[PDB]
């Protein structure tokens, strides 16, 4: 099965759809509306011609200066790769905590052996006892 | 221009400024802070929805499936983790006494169900309960295979068994049935504290089923790859009589436990020996 | 604080199939009635 | 550790002073330094961020059947928390012993 | 007649359901515990648990097939389930 | 006048556990 | 009486380590291990130009382990729409009383190149791969040749199927193919 090919058509997508949102902001590169050569009307055509920003110039800057933290956040959910495919080092914390018991298991025994030294220690002294 | 201007620092104020928290310090946030944590140190990713690596001992069970119902969640506090959701606990205990007819009785834990450590030093508490589970299952798991004994070789060694008592008598002075309880069930006398029967004898019981796993899990690797046993591929080379062909295998469960804690209150018999030459 | 979590048994749900062994004992009787 | 590191750096240049610098230029209508800048980082940058995205997205992919990638998935560390139980229990039993030899003695 | 119905209906229920999840159980155990060892299923159909679980296991006993069983016989609530089995009391300990 | 039918689908309990 | 398939491959050099990290988390537990061998192919032919499948290639490692070959040749009909299958054999033998055997039976060797490698356990299968080492007659493919090896009696071999199944796990740079 590949899923992943679905993830990457989309971010391409997305990333397609914000360049192309940050290259729509240049379609006054023509002309800098110099002069008044609005022939029907010059107070509410040729005036409102950037007036209207909300409709012509905001509506489109909305949606593109949304779609890019909400693709980062979407590619890094969706695919939280985790996927090192070797845990290099987190086989090593089994032997880390391998160190923490076999010395400890050492120790135990150790104590034993102090215990066992304590045991003999002990073992002659209650010999003297004549009760 | 004006407008866009406005327009801009009003995105940047929303992506830049409130998502700055772990940029500057760790604070709280399962943002890219906790779900990767747990995930390095417990599982793997895996997608039957948003369930990923469930701890169920599948790698070495062979008994039973159960997945994982694993998923974030929100709640209004400070320092609150995804919290992730038999969901109880379980204590193992084993008693000999001197005998019991089948009989109830305020036998197993009452509601005061296995006494345990607090666990007041820090440590996750979503993973203790992670790590509760994993015992409570492998609890169920060395329960059902012990009670595999009715069934069993049942020869030199009589014994009754029902659900969660398996009272048993090797010798006619020692008892049996190692119990368990479920503490999930408590929203809110001189009998309990017996002969010595603690914790030192169940954890080799404990540990014996890892240990089966394990002898029947080592890499073949005979020669190249008939793929086999390293003791059976190896019997070839020599004329082992019947008796090394049995025992290229054995036997398991109740039946070790049977002997050693026999052989334990054996020792006991030898003990009085000792203060009985004072007598 | 608990109106959308619906847990499932699947287990004991024979108990739907003794559902319809009641109604066939004896049926609900309608009122038309809201007093 | 270093995908990731990757991955934290590629979140952490996500959200990059490129889209806050798109409203700088505009506001200065009363002087024209090193303003150019404000130009090149309008489209290569994205560009680039786009880049690195689609080269990260194009990993290993180690899921692929069913449940791969493992790496805990194993032995007794378990046993290791028993055995420093065992070590508590020999504490407990040190400590019982010496109160019973000191009301001995 | 509400309260003799509300008793009836509840009964018959909660007798019913009870039946059911003790097979349940039977089926469980007979997966986990003991199988084909000794299992031998007579429910027929509702109402009434039918076991068989002590039985020619090496035919060598020869009783040997008297196994127990409940039912509800749709009868007064005086009796709980009306159990019966095998000859009873065929010693005189415990009562 | 609460209801004229015969209903025994709104329970619907949902599995979603798909392993 | 049993009867093995295959279903072998090759890989890149530089890209063995990206793999075969993905090839230990596929169906073993833990622990994944390796092993050199020695190869001791022999020819048993002179009479109708058909020899026996000599290839005795056992491990060189710790003592004890016995040296043997393995039955494969003489690929036989069937598996519709299925992979690589030939009913084959094993044999195990003393050590070195093989090759006494061998020779006294009046028998040469056919190759002294060995090929050093890893292994993985599968299920109800298992995985190897190797490479081939460029040594002299007292000491080169420059290509880590893999495969997927099963043996079973004949059954339903229904499983085969599920080794296709690790056919889809090995999609980056491995697939199947046969020999003529």
């Amino acid at each position: 099965q590949s899923k992943e090919t679905l993830l990457q058509s989309y971010n391409k997508r997305l990333k397609d759809d914000i360049k192309s949102i940050m290259d729509n902001f240049t379609e006054i590169i023509k002309t800098a509306k110099i002069e008044d050569e609005t022939q029907v009307s010059r107070a509410t055509q040729g005036e409102q011609d950037n007036y209207e920003m909300h409709v012509r110039a905001a509506n489109i800057v909305r949606a593109g200066e949304s779609l890019m933290k909400l693709v980062s956040d979407l590619k890094q959910f969706l695919i939280l790769n985790d996927f090192p495919s070797v845990n290099e080092a987190i086989d090593q914390r089994n032997q880390q905590l391998r160190a923490l018991q076999e010395e400890c298991d050492r120790k135990l025994i150790t104590l034993r052996d102090e215990v066992s030294i304590d045991l003999y220690e002990l073992e002659e002294e209650y010999y003297s006892s004549s009760s | 221009l004006a407008g866009a201007a406005q327009i801009l620092l009003k995105g940047a104020e929303r992506l830049t400024k409130s998502v700055a928290e772990n940029q500057e310090n760790k604070l709280q946030r399962d943002f890219n802070s906790e779900l990767l944590r747990l995930r390095q140190h417990w599982k793997l990713r895996k997608v039957g929805d948003k369930i990923l690596g469930d701890l169920s001992y599948r790698s070495a069970g062979s008994l039973f499936p159960h997945h994982g119902t694993f998923e974030v969640i929100k709640n209004t506090d400070i320092d609150l983790d995804k919290k992730i959701p038999l969901e109880g606990s379980a204590y193992i205990k084993v008693s000999i006494q001197k005998q019991a007819p089948d009989i109830g009785d305020l036998g197993t834990v009452n509601l005061f169900k296995r006494p345990l450590p607090k666990s007041k030093p820090g440590s996750p508490h979503w993973q203790t309960k992670l790590e509760a589970a994993q015992n409570v299952l492998l609890c169920k798991e060395i329960f059902a295979q012990l009670s595999r004994e009715a069934v069993q070789i049942k020869s030199q060694i009589p014994h009754i068994v029902v659900k969660n008592q398996i009272i048993s008598q090797p010798f006619p002075s020692l008892q049996l049935s190692i119990s368990l309880c479920h503490s999930s069930d408590d929203k809110k006398a001189a009998e309990k504290p017996g002969q010595e029967d603690h914790l030192y004898v169940l954890e080799h019981n404990l540990h014996l089923l890892i240990r089966e796993f394990h002898k029947q899990t080592v890499m073949p690797h005979p020669a190249s790859a008939p793929f086999g046993h390293k003791r059976m591929r190896l019997s070839g080379p020599q004329a082992f009589d019947k008796n090394e062909i049995n025992s290229i295998q054995s036997t398991e469960g109740l039946l070790e436990k049977i002997i050693k804690q026999a052989k334990h209150i054996f020792l006991r018999s030898r003990t009085a020996a000792t203060i009985d030459s004072l007598a | 604080k608990r109106k959308e979590e619906p847990s499932s048994i699947f287990q004991r749900q024979r108990v739907d199939a003794l559902l319809i062994d009641l109604r066939q004992k004896f049926p609900p009787r309608f009122v038309q009635q809201k007093s | 550790n270093e995908r990731l590191r990757a991955l934290e750096d590629i979140e952490r240049e996500i959200g990059a002073i490129l889209q806050n610098a798109g409203t700088a230029i505009l506001e200065l209508s009363k002087e024209k330094r090193l303003l150019d800048r404000q130009a090149a980082a309008f489209t290569t940058s994205v560009q680039h961020v786009e880049a690195e995205l689609s080269a990260q997205i194009r990993y290993l992919t180690q899921v692929a059947t069913g449940q791969p990638h493992e790496g805990s998935s194993y032995s007794s560390r378990k046993d290791c928390q028993m055995a420093l139980k065992r070590v508590d229990y020999a504490r407990l039993k040190i400590s019982d012993v010496a109160r019973t030899c000191e009301q001995m003695l | 007649k509400p309260l003799q119905d509300m008793y009836n209906c509840l009964h018959c229920f909660c007798l019913s359901l009870q039946l059911e999840v003790l097979h349940s159980q039977t089926l469980m155990l007979i997966r986990e515990r003991w199988g084909d060892l000794v299992q031998v299923e007579r429910y027929h159909a509702g109402k009434s648990l039918s076991l068989s679980v002590w039985n020619q296991q090496v035919l060598g006993r020869k009783a040997s097939v008297h196994k127990v069983t409940i039912k509800i016989d749709e009868n007064d609530v005086s009796k709980p389930l009306q159990i019966f089995h095998d000859p009873p009391l065929p010693a005189s300990d415990s009562k | 006048p609460k209801k004229k039918d015969v209903e025994f689908l709104p329970p619907q309990l949902p599995n979603d556990k798909f392993k | 009486n049993m009867m093995e398939y295959l279903l072998q491959g090759s890989v890149l050099d530089h890209s063995l380590e990206s793999l075969i990290h993905r090839l230990r988390g596929l169906c073993d537990n833990m622990e994944p291990e390796t092993f050199l061998d020695h190869e001791m192919v022999f020819l048993l032919k002179g009479q109708q130009a058909s020899p026996f499948v000599l290839r005795a290639r056992r491990s060189m490692d710790r003592a004890g382990a016995p040296w043997h070959l393995r039955y494969l040749g003489q690929p036989e009909m069937g598996d519709k729409n299925r992979h690589a299958l030939v009913r084959n054999c094993v044999d195990i033998a003393t050590s070195e009383n093989l090759t006494d055997f061998l020779m006294e039976m009046g028998f040469r060797m056919d190759h002294e190149f060995v090929a050093k490698g890893h292994l993985f356990r599968k299920g109800i299968m298992k995985v190897v791969v190797y490479k081939i080492f460029r040594i002299l007659v007292p000491g080169l493919s420059l290509s880590y040749l893999v495969e997927l090896s099963v043996v079973a009696p004949a059954g339903q071999d229904m499983v085969s199927d599920d080794m296709r199944n690790f056919a889809e796990q090995l999609k980056p740079l491995v697939h199947l193919e046969k020999i003529d």
